[PDB]
Formats: C-alpha cells, structure tokens, sequence
RNA sequence: GUUACUAAACAGGCCAGGCCGACAAGAAAAAAAAAAAAAAAAAAA
RNA sequence: UUCGUUGACUGUGUUUACCACGGGGAAUUAGAACAGAAUAUCAAGAAAAA
RNA sequence: AUAUAACGGAAGGUACGCCGGGGAAGGUCAGAUAAUAUUGGGAGUUCUAAUCCUCGGAUUGUAUCACUCCGGCUCAUUACUCCCUUGUUAUUGAACAAGAU
C-alpha cells in the first residue's frame, strides 16, 4: 500500500511468431502528463531506454517518469551463415507490442498552476522524445480539474458584473431617462 | 431485464415455470405415458412463450390429451 | 479455430440460384 | 546445424484423430453406432489448454463408454443432447423409437437442454420420449422396404427402392 | 525445542506401472470418472523400505500390548464408535428376535449389520489389526477410553486398566464426553473418501445484536450505528439486486500496464460445490 | 537451517538390544501367537466338545446380559445427542464457529523462521488414575502378570517418554545431516 | 451539484448506431429500472462533458455526474455506466445509462481533486506530492450524487519514508444526511488517497502476482499459449 | 432439431515401442477425514 | 477379512459403427437367438393388545 | 522360429565419357546499406546547428554485401554546381594568402 518500485517484467526468451497487435480494449487515463502511442508498432527495448535516458535527462533528478509498457517480446533474426529454410532464426531483439492509445511513459505530477489556466503544458521532455519513437505520438495532460472549480468563469462574471454596473452609473449620471 | 413477479405465476396445474431453463413446461398424456414440452424465452421472447405455452395448452385440452390414463 | 459466419452484409443480401450464369427464367 | 523433427514432410501423422460427435442430434440410430469417438490419451497441461478436443463428452440414457472411452449407441432411437450445469459437460443421450418420419411438430424433443444432475437426466429424457415399449404407438409412415445393403456390397444404395417387396421391420423395437 | 524451523518433509513417491509414458495420468478427475479412468498403481509396486526395527519391531511391540489389552476392547471401541455416529437420534428399543419379548439388541448396530449381512468374522479380523495403517491408529488412539482422553494415554503404563474393567456407568461416561468433545465442523481433504461423511452441524440464519442500556429514555438501544436503511440491507443480506459492479481495486494503481481484464484460463473449470455448513429450517 | 525428525539408535539403546535379542524376540512372538498349539493337522485340537460346549455357553450368557444391561446407556446417549445437536443449531451463528471445534482445538501452526489456552487433559480424571489402587488390590495373579508385562513393553516402546519432554532438541536434526544417512 | 441536464432526440426504428454517428450525434442507451429506452445525443454537447479538459481524455467525472436527459415529455435520471469512445481521438461512439433511483443503491466512482497544490509544504519543500486514487468507490441511495471530493494538501508536511493522506481524513466530506458512504470493502484509515514523498528513495517491491503481460495477449482477449509454458519468467 | 471435424512448411518443440497368472485380471465386500497434539514406521481398503 | 475364481471359455448364425483397399485392428451392439461348460450373487424373515 | 525398425514388409569413380530430357548475368525485393534533412548525444577555449563524429525515426533510392549463350583495346552515350575554372559582397572559428561547408 505505501509507495513502492515494482521490478520491471522480465525479458521471456522464448520463441513466439511474429503475429499481429492486438487493438487496445479502451482508452488508458493516466492523471498528470502521458505520451500515447497514435498508430500501432512494436517498440525495441533500446529505444524505450533511450526514452527513459532522455526523459530522466531533461526532467532532473528530482522528478519521476513512469515507463508504462516494457520489451519482452521476442523478435528472432537469422545468422548471416545459414541458408534459407533451416528452421527459424535465433532470437534477435525484444519489443513491446505498442497498440494505438497505448502509454508509453507518464509523470504523474499535477500541474500545480490551476489558477493560470492560459499556462499550457510542458513538454519538453516528450518533445525531445517523440521524432526518435517509431510510432507516432500525441501529448496529454489531466489533472482532475473541473469546470465546476474554473476560477476564469469568476472571473468573466465578475468582468460582466462590473461592467453592468458602470453602464447603469453613465445612465443615471447622464440623466435621460427615469 | 425489469419484470413482474406475477410474470411466473402459472394459471393451470399443467402450465409451470421451469427457472433453469426458463422455459414454461406444459405437461399432458400421449400414449399412455406423461410428457412435458417446453417453451424456451430464449426461442419466443418473455411474453410470447408464455402465450404459446397457454395456446399449447388449449390444444392439448381439445385432443383430450390432458386426461390420466388409467389401467 | 472455428471460422465464425459474417453476420452484417457489404452490398446487398446474397442469393443463390441453379447452374452457370446465364439468361434464364425471370 | 539444424534438427529436421520426425514429423516433417514426408514422414508426417497420415491420419488426424477426428475427436468428437459423429451423429447431430434428432438423427436415427441403432445399436454399435459411435455417437462420439474419443480417446484415452490426454496432455500434459489439459486445464490450461483450449482447443475444444481435450473436453470429453459423457454417457447418458442407453448410451455406453468404449474401451478408448467413446461413446456408442445401446438402442433404437434418436440422438438427443443435454448440458449438465453441475460438471460444465455435454451428455449424450438416445430417446428409443422406432423407424418413422421425423416430423416438425416432434422436433422439440430433441433440444440440447440444461440439467444439474443425471437423475433429471432421466426424467427429461422419459418427458420427451415418443412412447414406451410395452405400449408402443402408432408409427407415421414407417419404413416398409429391406435395409440397405451391406457396405462391400455397395457404398450407394437407395433408401426404400419402391421397386422392392414389403419387409417386416422386426429388430427397431429392440 | 518445541519451537523450530520445521523442513517440510519430502513427498513420499507414488509408484507407478513401467507403461503408458507418453500420456498425463493425472487429471484431477474424481473416481471413478466413467470417461477418465484412473490409472492404478500395483501395491507390489509402491516403493517400500525393507523391514526393520524401525517398522517391523515397534509393529510387534504394539501387538503385544494389544494382545495383553485383549481385542475384545479393540471390538467394543469399534462397535461403540459405528453405533454413535448412527444412533444420534432417540431410536425406539429393538430386540434381535421377532418373539424374544425380552431381550434388546444393544444398538442400530444391529441393523446396518442385519442390513448388510456383515462378516461376524470379518469384525474379529479388523479387531486383529493386520494392516500398517491399523497398527498405527492403535498406537495413537488404542485407549479405551479415546472418545475422553484421545492420545493423551498413548505412552501410559497403567493403560490396560481401562481395556480391563471400563464397563457399564464407566463407559457410558466415555460415550457422554466423546459426544461433547468430538469436532463438528467441516471436514476439509481432497482425498477420495467413500464412507458416510460426518455430521456437520446446520447454522442458525441470525447473528446476534448488541444492545446497551440508555437512561435517556430507560430502554435498551443497539450500539451499532443507524446508516440508511438500504446500507444496512447491503451489510446483511449482501449485494442486492442480481448483478452489481466487482469490488473497488484497494491497492494503488500500478505504474505499469497489465492487461488485467484477462481471464486466468481460456476454458475456466467448472464450479465448485459449497462444502459448508447448511441453513437451520 | 531447516531440520527434520529423528531418533538416533543411541537415545534408543533398550528397544533395539530387547528386538534384536533372539530369547526376547521368541516370548514376545509366542505372546503375540499365544497358544503356540498346532493348527495344521486334522488331530490337533486344542478343547474338547464338552470345554467349548460350556464356553458357548457361558459366552452367550455374557452378551445376552451385556447388551440387555447397555442399551440404557445407548438410549441416553442417543437422546444426549440429539439435545446436544439441537443446542448447537439454537446458537447464533456469530457463535456457530466456536461451538464445533471439539476440546483438542488449537490455531493452526506458523513456521516462522476463544482459544485462550493450550488443551491439557488432567492426568487426575483418566480412569486408571482414579480407580487405579482399587482395581489393582482387586486384580489376580495372572492378572497383575499382565500389569507388569504391558508395563514393560510400553517402557520398551516408549524408553524416552520424560527425555523427549526435557530435551526435545536432541530428536530434530538438519535436512543436510538427515537425509544423507543410508536405511 | 455536477447534475446536467440534457436534451435528447429519439432513435427511432429503423436506424442504426452508425447511421446516428455520422449525423452528428451519439447513440445511448437508458437501462435498468424500467423499460430500455433508446435517444441520441447532440455529440459535440456530449464530448464536451466527456472530455472537459482540453488537453485531456475521457473524464472521470462523466461516468460520476447525474445526467437529466429530456426526450419527448420523459425525463430520465441516470448515469453513464458504459462508454465506447476511441482510444485516441476525443470521439464518442457509444453510451450505456443506468436509471438511478433514490432509496436503490448506485455504485458511483467519485473523482478527485486537488486544486490547493501550491499551499501544500511538501510541495514547495521540491518533494513529490501524487495523487493515489483519482476515483473513490461510493454507495449513493440519495436524490443526489455527491460531487467531486476535494484532497487539502495545505497541511501535507513530508517526513520519511512518505506521508499519506488517506481515506478517513476524507471521511468528514460525506452528505450529513447519509445519503451516500465510502464501500464498506474500503478500510478508510489504510486506504490512501495522496502521497507525498522523495523521488528514488522508495523501497524495492516484486512486481504483483495477478500481473498479466500485455505483450502475450491474443485477439481474442485471452492469453498466448506461451504465458503456461514452465519457462515463461512473468 | 442442431456449431461440432480439421497442425501445411527442414514451422515452434515430445516420445520410454516397455508392465501384469495377479495385494497388477477380478465376483462379493471394503476403502483414503479440518486444526492441534502424540509417534518419527514414507501406509486407505 | 487375512474372503472366491480363472469368462485372459469351446462352438453355430455374414448382420452392424468407420471406410480408396488391406489390419470390423485407437481397438463399434446383448448381431439381445442357439448348443455346452464354469464362476460369483439368491429371495423371504409381516403382525408387540386392553 | 524367422528377416523385413527404410516398420503397406543400402559398394564406389569417371576432368575419357555417351544417349534422351530440362536449363541459371538480368527482372523483382529492400535486411545491411546510399542520399536528404531531422532528433538525442559527443567534439569544437567559451558555443547544439562555422565545422566534425555517432544514434534513433522519416521519405526517397539500389553502388556494394546478404529469365540466356574477369581484365584490357576501340568507339563512346547519359546523369550529378560534379575534380579545375563562376556567384564583386552566402556562412565561416572570413585580417591577407592558402582554405572549409
Ligand atoms: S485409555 Fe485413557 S483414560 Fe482410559
């Protein structure tokens, strides 16, 4: 229940086919800032460390990043001494079978600066990693905030209020009408 | 799905709600031995195996297949 | 396994009809 | 160095197993008929397998269990099918009658139905069986002709050749 | 000590025919399935060690007091035990006679006995005890007196004592406190068991209130809270309503994805029966 | 570490020098198959009519009056029950699961490197115990010949009773030192 | 509080769920005490309460809020209870209500909200400050549904190893009525709502055993073959 | 009435071809007990 | 029970599930009949006044 | 009892060869790889873009590697601001000169 750092999935080193990706069964909420897949593709485990390496570059040390999927499915190569036909060739690679609307990595700090709502996201980080996925991506942010507790709609109330009351005092000052 | 209870309640001895199969089961005499159709509301629908249970039932009656044998 | 039978149509309902196409009786 | 399996073309399985039903239900069948083939061996993993083969189907109401555990026919009748919720398995069944014409009307009493123990097994199939032996009933339309010949013979035969003589049909009782 | 880091004992290895080494021979079917038979295992099979002091000495050395304890104790003990769990209800007093007139049968053990045309030699030899098993049972529980005092005899020089003059009042005060000391609850085994199960008692349908005194209007009141009445409905009859949504997950989200709405199995198994207790009508 | 029981031979001494003593070994199976009569040949007969006649006799006479005497006892114990069972299914079920767990109950055993106390049956209520000297002034000759045989081969069976009491750790034993030793 | 009210157009007899779609609207369905009554919904007015925040997806208030939906001369009170939307794009392309009924109990995952971050101590100490559990599970049997819970941070102080606030501490945000409760299943003083603690100081755990690899699933929705072999690590 | 057969590739891997005249065929009969304790005998008939 | 036993029989009858054919042989029926021999198991035991 | 486990049941060479029949440098593919920029990183006193090295993804492309009857000479044809020659005064870590992209 308190905090903790799960170990990450273990690589199987099993042979598997090459098979397809499966769709996502829904979309994946994740509260602070996400980085999710846009189109499907099988994501190496080189480049999820090299996203991570960056990330954790850019954000500091200070700062958490969550790698929400993880390369264990194996992706086999033959040797370039083997002729064609001789069975399947050994294991190569392992991947992460991304579909699309698939989290990559997450921050799950909410953006502290409710009340600056034209303040919109940052995302360096994302940006220094999405030209090196190969898969397209989209940037997301939620932080549970509400238009119920929208301090711009006070505002604007509070805009149109003071200015009913300057034109009834012009009016009355005036004097042209009752 | 919404319903009634009175839905279940059978109006002849003949005619019962059976719940593992939800169907309604009309009993009646062919051959000199007992037999049970059943009626499922998977086939029919709600109220329309009821009705053609009912309907079943009425025809039984005129074949006179609703008396009890007896040796 | 099982091949699983396609239930909503592309088109129009499929009809079937005896021998190779042909004009035949309308 | 790669290691070809046995199995590999040509040396490979000739003939499949072919593990399941052999007779839909309302079909007309007589005794030694194999309702269902099956066999005795099993895998390794079977409660985490799902091909439908590894799941067996159970004897019923005059139907027995071969050597290989198939399940064969002991009477004269039709086939009928039931679920058993209690042990999540498919049961077969024979409901005794006698040759006749398969009417509409008396489809119904060959639904696959949901039973929770072999006793209510029983009971249904007595509730949808045609008639006793003792009493018999009368047959709408019954076969009148020979049966048809003996397979070595001829594979083609013609189901009640008008052409031949009226036959006594004696043994579907039975 | 008493106290240890127990190892968890090796299982003992089950013997098997030198056949049928391609095939899975163990399914977790109930004998005896009629489509999946059970492979038998030749007792002439089974891996014993041979024989000696260890378990053919203290075999001899249990028989002997048996034999100076006498098997008519052995007989009686087993007789007492078959006619309680049968006799649990007043029974009406039968003579073994249709015009004896006077005398009593002693139990419904006459009856099962009568009913299955039991071996009256075959009772004196189960009392001979010529089974592994047997011998082992007579060394934990052979007391007279086990329904009251259960293995606590086991090692008491003194015991025969019982065997010889426990009669009458004696043992029907062992009878009386077996009853009360005996378990009542479910039996819990995977086990193949083929004999009649023991009783489990049925449970009452209601919990009990608590309720604690108020001076405010002199009356006895209940200490639980009030809640809505729909609230207290769910806490004691349960969900309501056939379908409700799963449990609230009572762990932090994980920061990886897991594929979750998997089933376990591709076929799940089939149901299992509720082995506890029943309702009080 | 992780031990396993044993009992070593020397712990052991008397039992096995009272098995493998051939003497002691032929008394102990003449016991055990007393008579030691011959039963394979048609002459061997240990009676005679009339001396089996009398003890049939004298047998049924034994059972007519044991069962006619007993069946009182059955008969309150069968209505013992039946109030003992009903008494049960009248508790409440909050109390249900108390109310069934026989007197020798006890919280299941961790292994970790209304139970308010351990099961101890009082020494003073077993019946040998407190009938023992009138039972004993009471007994004959061959009878109390039996005491002392029965008393013997239990100290026989059980030499270490009080020292597994005093000194339980001298009969556990590590799996590496347990399972390397030869039958 | 976050009740909408809504209007709604029939769905009529003959059309059908993409038909409704590419006329501009989303086809919903109102269930469960009562008849099942069919309606389509204006969908930029339903995707703008699905998705109030413009950088985010689906929100939680949705499935939370209490719709008031007008066809006809009918009103029906309900809940989102079932949302087919597209993983990707902020599209909605099919809804499922459950009538809510006051006296009958709703199960109503309530949302969270902490928009006093920037008085919380931890916070400004450059500690991390996460909050846990964006819905908690709610039981409500009255006319309303209670809005979204605010978590106060302004007293979150961090010391090691973490400081949690938790359920309980919640507990006084409640209906005075009782008209709704947390789950009884929710142990309100473990139950933790927001943490506060130290970037890479927190203690190793294994990963969970009802872990299911993402990577070895079929289409079918069941797992490979492979996932029951004795080698397979996860 | 009624949804069940079905592993092609030098595709991803398995194989022990054997036992029993009987506690291994087998009539009748019998058959494996929660927790804890005792015993350290791999033990249901 | 520590219980018997050898049907792990001798023959007559061309009918039967499956199907390129062969090996009715992944291993089907009481072909419910007939001529011999053998092994195990029976059933019944109802009626206890005032 | 018997061998058929190849389980419907074990000598080699021919570049001296012969007869009958049939034919693999392309066409195609795009793994490495080539061009262009771009992202991350590393060099360049300081400096991510004067300039250099390397990594991932993207588009385009086929120099090299993984369907017939080598090299040189002679004669050549076409593409690429391309090796020298042009853009006074692009940029330069461009004083000039010699240079670089
Ligand atoms: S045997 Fe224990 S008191 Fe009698």
């Amino acid at each position: 229940m308190p905090p903790f750092r799960f170990k990450a999935p273990q690589e199987v080193r099993i042979k598997v086919p090459i098979g397809r990706i499966p769709p996502a069964v829904g979309p994946e909420i994740r509260l602070g800032k996400s980085i999710v897949a846009v189109a499907p593709h099988r994501v190496t485990a080189e480049q999820l460390e090299d996203a991570r390496r960056v990330l954790r570059r850019v954000l500091g040390r200070s700062k958490e990043v969550h790698q929400n999927v993880h390369a264990t499915y194996a992706v086999t190569r033959k040797p370039e001494g083997t002729k064609m036909g001789q069975g399947k060739g050994s294991i190569d690679r392992f991947v992460a079978r991304v579909p699309a609307g698939r989290i990559l990595f997450h921050i799950p700090q909410i953006n502290p600066f409710h009340p600056f709502p034209e303040v919109e996201p940052n995302f360096a980080a994302f940006k220094a990693i999405a030209p090196r996925l190969p898969v397209p991506v989209v940037f997301r942010e939620q932080n549970n905030f509400f238009q119920m507790h929208s301090v711009k709609d006070l505002i604007r109330k509070r805009q149109a209020e003071e200015r009913e009351n300057r034109e009834k005092t012009a009016r009355d000052k005036l004097g042209g009408f009752h | 799905v919404s319903i009634h209870p009175s839905y279940f309640e059978s109006p002849h001895p003949f005619v019962i709600w059976e719940p593992l199969n939800e169907a309604w089961e009309v009993y009646f005499y062919e051959n000199l031995k007992k037999s049970a159709k059943p009626f499922p509301v998977k086939k029919f629908g709600i109220a329309r195996a009821k009705r053609e249970a009912l309907l079943f039932l009425e025809q039984m009656k005129l074949e006179g297949k609703l008396e009890k044998p007896t040796f | 396994l099982q091949i699983y039978p396609q239930r909503r149509v592309i088109g129009h309902r499929i009809e079937i009809f005896r021998g190779k196409h042909r004009r035949r009786r309308m | 160095s790669y290691r070809r399996p046995s199995r590999a073309s040509p040396t490979g399985q000739a003939r499949k197993p072919h593990v399941g039903v052999r007779r839909l239900a309302a079909e007309y069948v007589w005794p030694g008929v194999v309702l269902v083939k099956q066999r005795k061996v099993i895998a390794f993993n079977v409660e985490t397998k799902r091909r439908n083969r590894h799941f067996k189907l159970y004897p019923g109401e005059n139907v027995k269990v071969s050597k290989v555990t198939n399940l064969v026919a002991l009477c004269h009748g039709r086939v009928k099918f039931t679920h058993d919720v209690s042990r999540d398995v498919l049961v077969v069944n024979v409901l005794p009658e006698r040759r006749e014409e398969l009417l509409r009307e008396d489809l119904w009493r060959y639904r696959t139905e949901h039973v929770r123990s072999m006793e209510e097994n029983r009971h249904i199939c007595f509730l949808r069986r045609k008639a006793v032996r003792m009493f018999g009933k009368e047959l709408v339309n019954p076969p009148t002709k020979p049966p048809l010949r003996p397979f070595y013979f001829t594979k083609y035969d013609s189901w009640e050749n008008p052409a031949l003589p009226d036959v006594p049909q004696l043994d579907d009782d039975m | 000590p008493f106290k240890i880091f127990k190892a968890s004992p090796p299982p003992a290895p089950t013997g098997r025919k030198p056949t049928g080494y391609r095939g899975n021979h163990w399914h977790k079917k109930v004998l005896y399935d009629p489509v999946y038979p059970t492979t038998k295992v030749p007792a002439a099979l089974v891996p014993r060690y041979p024989i000696d002091w260890r378990n053919g000495g203290r075999a001899l050395l249990i028989a002997a007091l048996s034999k100076l304890e006498g098997a008519s104790a052995l007989q009686r003990r087993i007789f007492l035990r078959e006619n309680s769990r049968e006799s649990q209800v007043p029974q009406t007093p039968l003579s073994p006679f249709q015009t004896g007139s006077s005398a009593s049968g002693g139990g419904a053990y006459l009856v099962s006995s009568l009913g299955r045309k039991r071996s009256y030699v075959g009772r004196i030899a189960v009392s001979l005890m010529p089974r592994h098993r047997q011998i082992a049972d007579y060394q934990r529980v052979g007391g007279f007196c086990s329904p009251r005092c259960f293995s606590e005899c086991s090692k008491e020089l003194r015991r025969c004592l019982c065997a010889w003059r426990c009669t009458g009042f004696h043992e029907h005060v062992v009878q009386m406190d077996g009853m009360l000391g005996e378990y009542k609850g479910e039996v819990k085994t995977e086990k193949p068991l083929f004999s009649v199960l023991r009783r489990q008692a049925r449970r009452n349908a209601d919990p009990s209130e608590g309720v604690a005194f108020c001076a405010e209007s002199a009356k006895f009141k209940s200490v639980r809270r009030a809640q809505h009445p729909a609230f207290e409905a769910f806490d004691r009859q349960g969900p309501d309503g056939p379908s409700q949504k799963p449990a609230p997950r009572k762990e932090p989200p994980l920061p990886f994805y897991s594929a979750s709405h998997v089933p376990n199995v591709p076929r799940p198994p089939p149901p299992q029966p509720y082995t506890g207790p029943l309702k009080v009508r | 570490t992780r031990y396993l029981p044993f009992v070593p031979t020397s712990l052991v001494h008397e039992t096995t020098s009272f098995l493998h003593d051939a003497t002691k070994l032929r008394a102990l199976l003449a016991l055990i198959f007393s008579p030691c009569k011959p039963e394979a040949s048609v002459a061997d007969e240990l009676a005679s009519p009339a001396a089996r006649l009398e003890f049939q006799q004298e047998k049924e006479r034994y059972h007519a009056i044991r069962d006619q005497h007993t069946d009182c006892y059955r008969r309150h114990e069968s209505a013992a029950a039946a109030s003992m069972w009903r008494a049960i299914e009248a508790l409440p079920s909050d109390l249900y699961e108390e109310a069934v767990q026989s007197v020798t109950f006890a919280p299941p055993y961790e292994n970790e490197p209304f139970y308010h106390e351990r099961f101890a049956f009082p020494r003073a209520l077993m019946f040998h115990e407190m009938y023992g000297e009138q039972i004993f002034q009471s007994l004959s000759q061959l009878e109390r010949r039996k005491l002392q045989v029965f008393m013997n081969l239990m100290h026989v069976r059980y030499p270490h009773a009080e020292l597994k009491r005093d000194k339980p750790a001298l009969f556990w034993l590590p799996e590496r030192q347990v399972l390397s030793r030869q039958r | 509080s976050s009740a909408v009210d809504v209007a709604c157009k029939p769905w009529k007899r003959f059309v059908r769920k993409e038909d409704i779609q590419r006329a501009g609207y989303v086809p919903c369905i109102v269930e469960k005490y009562g008849i099942e009554r069919r309606l389509a919904i204006h969908r930029d007015t339903l995707e703008a309460l699905a998705f109030d925040e413009q950088h985010g997806h689906l929100s939680y208030l949705f499935q939370a809020r209490l719709f008031r939906l007008r066809i006809g001369n009918w009103i029906e009170e309900c809940i989102p209870t079932f949302v087919q939307a597209d993983p990707v794009a902020r599209r909605l392309y099919f809804v499922k209500f459950e009538r809510h009924v006051a006296g009958k109990i709703s199960e109503v995952d309530i949302p969270t909200t902490m928009v006093g971050l920037l008085a919380c101590p931890a916070y400004q100490r450059g500690y991390h400050v996460e909050l846990v559990m964006p819905t908690i599970r709610c039981q409500c049997v009255g006319a309303e549904i209670p809005p979204p819970f605010f978590v106060d941070v302004s007293r979150l102080h961090y010391s090691p190893p973490y400081t949690a606030i938790t359920l309980q501490d919640l507990q006084h945000l409640l209906p005075a009525d009782g008209s709704a409760r947390f789950h009884p299943s929710y142990d309100a003083a473990t139950q933790e709502v927001a943490w506060a603690y130290e970037v890479g100081s927190l203690p190793d755990a294994p990963l969970p055993a009802d872990y299911v690899d993402p990577n070895f699933v079929d289409r079918k929705g069941q797992k490979m073959d492979v996932c029951f072999r004795n080698h397979f690590p996860n």
